[PDB]
């Protein structure tokens, strides 16, 4: 897959994801708070389409990510991200894709995320956040 | 608790 | 080096 | 005069300012490391001029600000920032403006200075630093 | 408060 | 169950934890580190008996903490923390306890464990980890 | 002089250090925070007597530190810590020892002191200040 | 990276 990383900002304003009820998470972009004002991230395709797309808008600064959860496992021999559910202080959002595999979960008592990094291939094959206070 | 990430800061110098 | 450095939580998934 | 605040950012590639040895600071812009990217801040413009201008570009990331210095003092019955200095891992940078009324020192042993806040009139009236590993 | 603060991941397990 | 809080302090040294093949983790006990020099934190102890003891003791400080996982399910009707592992840089110490019920893994690309917190009953109920730079 | 290094807390709950309104800064020594009790930092001493000793005992964690400021000079022909001034969120403690010489000042806008180091001989050399949020 | 926890440090101010 293809690389990506967005590094880190000051807060969330928008998630931009899209997936397949048959196999994974395909396209990822994130629109950002930059000091009080939006900065639109890069928007990371997969190779292929054919995904469904969804927009998480959140209600930035009152709402934020309290707790991102998924699953991952084998699409094709690839281990991949299959689904995505993000929970905020207002609301969930997901599950997103399919919901099959091992599941993970990324709880946050204290702490904010601000930003993601990862790679994208035909599908989401990995990711990771940056926390901040 | 704020969506607003927080960092230190150090100042003012100068006009008070 | 001049590079802010923050926490990084992962990856999930393949690798 | 009028409150700036540039936020906080991954780190200092270059700070443009201006100064007259007979008054103080005049103008006080920064461009950013964002995640890699160069980021012009807003520039923070004295409201008059002749001013003498500086460039001091930084050889980011190896080369980084250890210590900010300077001196305060009232001008035409206002305390503003006369003088600043500039000291990195490399050399120093300035003084620029007189080394003349409260002297100011913030040495750094342990991270970054990743963005500035102020206020800015005829000249700079005060400022302050966002610290950060 | 007077009192630092760190990032904190969790919980895992009941609630 | 009674809830704990060791706090935050400057790396980890030592875990001495309790399990039962049959049940789920008993004890929990951190040897931390506090700018240099060891820490000994509280034991969390069970209020059932009968649990196999661990001590888990790092190469402190260039071996560290790069993953807890484990496993959540129900013991007696209680959800519990029934088995954990801890991966480091230079070995993996576990499974302890039983693999069995809901799988939870947290990596870290970039930053460092240095306090839990939680509760303990007959088994532990939860737990929460500090990260720090 | 003989240098010092406390390394990092969660807070501070008193400073004792001794002065002399004729020279500098003595004896130093901190009772910090970790994680809800107290602390007892070791005592920094002076290789002389004929200090005076203040107890600066904070109303910890209500109350906390926001500038700490003084005056560095030449005492028997070295650079020394000739006074300082503690400003808390509820009263100011000090100035302690001779205000001569050159001015340094540490304004707090966000976030905690939560350490010192430094070096002492027949006075105060040095200091540094641990920061964060 | 190691085990060690880092925090932001300001100063010296005294000597050096």
């Amino acid at each position: 897959g293809k690389a990506f990383d967005d590094g880190v900002f000051t807060g969330i304003r928008e998630i931009n994801l899209s997936y397949n009820k048959e196999t994974a998470i395909g396209d990822f972009q994130v629109v950002y708070d930059l000091n009080g004002s939006p900065y639109v991230g890069e928007n990371h395709k997969s190779f292929i389409t054919g995904f469904t797309p969804v927009k998480i808008s959140l209600d930035f600064p009152s709402e934020y990510i309290m707790e991102v959860s998924g699953y991952t496992g084998k699409v094709s021999g690839y281990v991949v991200v299959r689904s995505l559910t993000f929970k905020t202080n207002k609301k969930t959002y997901g599950p997103y894709g399919v919901t099959s595999g091992t599941p993970f979960s990324l709880p946050i008592e204290n702490g904010l995320i601000v930003g993601f990094k990862g790679s994208i291939g035909y599908w989401l094959d990995y990711f990771s956040m940056y926390l901040s206070l | 608790q704020s969506g607003i990430s927080q960092t230190v800061i150090v100042g003012p110098w100068g006009a008070q």
